[PDB]
DNA sequence: ATCAATATCCACCTGCAGATACTACCAAAAGTGTATTTGGAAACTGCTCCATCAAAAGGCATGTTCAGCTGGATTCCAGCTGAACATGCCTTTTGATGGAGCAGTTTCCAAATACACTTTTGGTAGTATCTGCAGGTGGATATTGAT
DNA sequence: ATCAATATCCACCTGCAGATACTACCAAAAGTGTATTTGGAAACTGCTCCATCAAAAGGCATGTTCAGCTGGAATCCAGCTGAACATGCCTTTTGATGGAGCAGTTTCCAAATACACTTTTGGTAGTATCTGCAGGTGGATATTGAT
């Protein structure tokens, strides 16, 4: 079946996210408003790190461009490395 | 005893301002502002490039260095524009001599 | 008789400056020609940028002399400078006018 | 008459059962996909480290479930327990994220 | 007979009036005492450049204004028009500032 | 030999209309009467983690006076970047 | 010879942070006392957390610290919480817990 | 093949001193790597800012201080300026 | 209150993924010793500007009265979202397998640094003189609110 | 809609704070030129680990039904909070003085960089032994929700 890969986010997978928040109960509208809010959240880190990764002059997405990119963004990650 | 030299980007920011707008001035307050913007922006840029080039183990920062600090610090048209601005003007650089 | 950098660039932005603030600031061992150059021009056009905007915002208010207000205006009117700009503060720049429409009488 | 718990019951329960947990709630796949698509917007012919991977989802999935904290904090203020796009939009908002 | 504008017009005529000018809303004098107050019991003896004074009041008067702000915004969001405690609360909540 | 007078209860001096103008300026329209107790609070916080960084930098240089790039510097490291009084 | 990490009482090494510091592009120069207080500074951090973390495991039941032990410490005390409060742990999850009025009855 | 520096074995050091009987996982040990790291560049990037701000050239034990006490709250800074001042009394006198 | 249906907990057990203890190998890194350089603490002091002074006055804070209309409590009910169940679809596993490309090594030159010397310039500094617009007035237009 | 009270507008003007102008001066800055050193780009290539492949296995996502209960709408009303007024205080403004201490200049040595050499160590690679605990089982019992 034809299928656009943001909706690969399924609505009990962001259930779940939601729950470890401690919601308790979800609005129908929720799901497409989350997946739109994770979409720009990639967006960013994701062209932050491959602007590291053509600098290097790579064609390898390292975890440490993903960390660097992160820390960029105010998101700082601990166990990749760096 | 003289008080020692205060540098700023006041003379600059003038000019620029006269090409932009020839018959407006600028109050010492709002130069205040605009030397506060182009320290800001110096220090953002150049510690970006800093980091950069650790990263890369390389110990020279170099146009490069600025062009990715320039994207990875700015949004949308002002990087696009300013990555133009800073080519045409390396570009132009070494075209001399 | 000698050129200086920035004529060389054909820019306004002084290039000299700019090369010895890299060197006396730490940000690296060694520093290319082609960096206090770029940087210069990346500087000088952002200068450009809000010089323009803010000169239109006086324009607009009926003076010809730009103060913080109108670089503030000129600041969070721009989208992209707004963002850019987003952790600063503009010291007598003052806010947006801008009243939430529920506010409003009916 | 067959079992049937009250509805919030179950809900609580997985609350529970979630944040006594660290495992990832996306599968892994589907957001592998998702990287590797919004990625080739950037960059053409890219590759990823396996491990470059897990930290986006690692990062991803801290920063929804702190955001759905937030948001649920914006549903109780306006006397709520159901969190709605409005109460997501308001934490982004006050948070910076947007206007 | 003695003329009253209703409850509201003469705050939004004093919304538009403040957020036209950009002039300091607190007293300059009081304003300073605090300042140095809040120091002394930091560090005995201390003098303060004028501007450092002045720079302390533009950055505090920008952070009221701006939290004032987002805490319209909250007290919107629970249908009110009075902004409360616990709308000032929330914003520093989700802001970062208690969490 | 003289030193001046106690400094005491100077949050007061951040008056009911100074807070209720800041707030017209931050667009609120209507204030609960317990604000004004609440804002002066959030503000002796900001002032305080402020002054202290400003202060830190001025031991740490050796001096006796709070200059206004004390200030700047420490409203930089808070995250409130401050334009028009320095470096 | 005996090492500067030894002759400062540390575990952590005294000449590594040095090294660090040098080519870090922090400053032109590095006074010598610079990368003990440092190393020691940060073998106290990393030993505050260790401890914090261990009486997590120890309270779960468990011998050896993982990620989810270590944020149990760092959330759990509040001044390593604003420390690292911009910082997300891997693995980690969060704290137990629901706000009241979602409870039943 | 090259080389690439960790903590590991130090933070394993410090494991065993604070709690002698007690492992720690290498996922667990990435974490701790990326908390020395950080709060080296942290302490390290706000002397250097201390040092430029002043006029100097060389970062000193007392430009570590001032931004121990700037970046740590309360009660850790207190300790570890302490800590500090300790480790450098030692090494002065060892 | 009883009572049935699930969820949840504790004790125990076992396979194994991941921790460990070991020996050997080695490039890099840390320590040592010597020569050289130099940052910045001292000392001295010129001089900015900070603290404190007085004195006059009006902008603004304080306190009160009054009641408009907001917030909060209450009720009520349509319908939205949770729970449960039945499918079946595709994520997951893992294992092998090319081979892309990261990364280590060698070569070498365009460009960087160091340095000595010459020139240009931006920053006070001291006076001297325009000029944009703040703030005052006065009168015409607009807004708000009662009727 | 009419009208009246008041805010709002805008042209007009004048005093002056602050912007502009000029000369003089010069220390630092910037540029030139020559010699010397080297970072890192380029080319080749070995080995890590990434992409893809098959192929069950089944766990988990999707679609449907039903109804509990939440969200939102409507209604009421006590009393909070805004608007206005009278009173007069203390902030603002203006100007001056002493001197605290910031800052500018010079001397000087303790400490740091710079090499050369020696010794130590942490990362490593196989290689083999060990073990904390995930996950499974059974049975106790706690919780939930029907009466
Ligand atoms: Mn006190
Ligand atoms: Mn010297
Ligand atoms: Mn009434
Ligand atoms: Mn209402
Ligand atoms: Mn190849
Ligand atoms: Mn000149
Ligand atoms: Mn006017
Ligand atoms: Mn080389
Ligand atoms: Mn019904
Ligand atoms: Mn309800
Ligand atoms: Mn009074
Ligand atoms: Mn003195
Ligand atoms: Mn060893
Ligand atoms: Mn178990």
């Amino acid at each position: 079946v034809l299928r656009d890969n943001i909706q690969g986010i399924t609505k009990p997978a962001i259930r779940r996210l939601a729950r470890r928040g401690g919601v308790k109960r979800i609005s129908g509208l929720i799901y497409e408003e989350t997946r739109g809010v994770l979409k720009v959240f990639l967006e960013n880190v994701i062209r932050d790190a491959v602007t590291y990764t053509e600098h290097a002059k790579r064609k390898t997405v390292t975890a440490m461009d993903v960390v660097y990119a992160l820390k960029r963004q105010g998101r700082t990650l601990y166990g990749f490395g760096g | 005893r003289k008080r020692s030299r205060k540098e700023s980007y006041s003379i600059y920011v003038y000019k620029v301002l006269k090409q932009v707008h020839p018959d407006t001035g600028i109050s010492s307050k709002a130069m205040g502002i605009m030397n506060s913007f182009v320290n800001d922006i110096f220090e953002r840029i150049a510690g970006e490039a800093s980091r950069l080039a650790h990263y890369n183990k390389r110990s020279t920062i170099t146009s490069r260095e600025i062009q990715t600090a320039v994207r990875l610090l700015l949004p949308g048209e002002l990087a696009k524009h300013a990555v133009s601005e800073g080519t045409k003007a390396v570009t132009k650089y070494t075209s001399a001599k | 008789k000698a050129k200086t950098r920035s004529s060389r660039a054909g820019l306004q932005f002084p290039v000299g400056r700019v090369h010895r603030l890299l060197r006396k600031g730490n940000y690296s061992e060694r520093v290319g020609a082609g960096a206090p150059v770029y940087l210069a021009a990346v500087l000088e056009y952002l200068t450009a940028e809000i010089l323009e905007l803010a000169g239109n915002a006086a324009r607009d208010n009926k003076k010809t002399r730009i103060i913080p207000r109108h670089l503030q205006l000129a600041i969070r009117n721009d989208e992209e400078l707004n963002k850019l700009l987003g952790r600063v503060t503009i010291a007598q720049g003052g806010v947006l006018p801008n009243i939430q429409a529920v506010l409003l009488p009916k | 008459k067959p079992h049937r718990y009250r509805p919030g019951t179950v809900a609580l329960r997985e609350i529970r059962r979630y944040q006594k947990s660290t495992e990832l709630l996306i599968r892994k796949l589907p957001f592998q996909r998702l990287v590797r698509e919004i990625a080739q917007d950037f960059k053409t012919d890219l590759r990823f480290q396996s491990s470059a991977v897990m930290a986006l989802q690692e990062a991803c999935e801290a920063y929804l479930v702190g955001l759905f904290e937030d948001t649920n904090l914006c549903a109780i203020h306006a006397k709520r327990v159901t969190i709605m796009p409005k109460d997501i939009q308001l934490a982004r908002r006050i948070r910076g994220e947007r206007a």
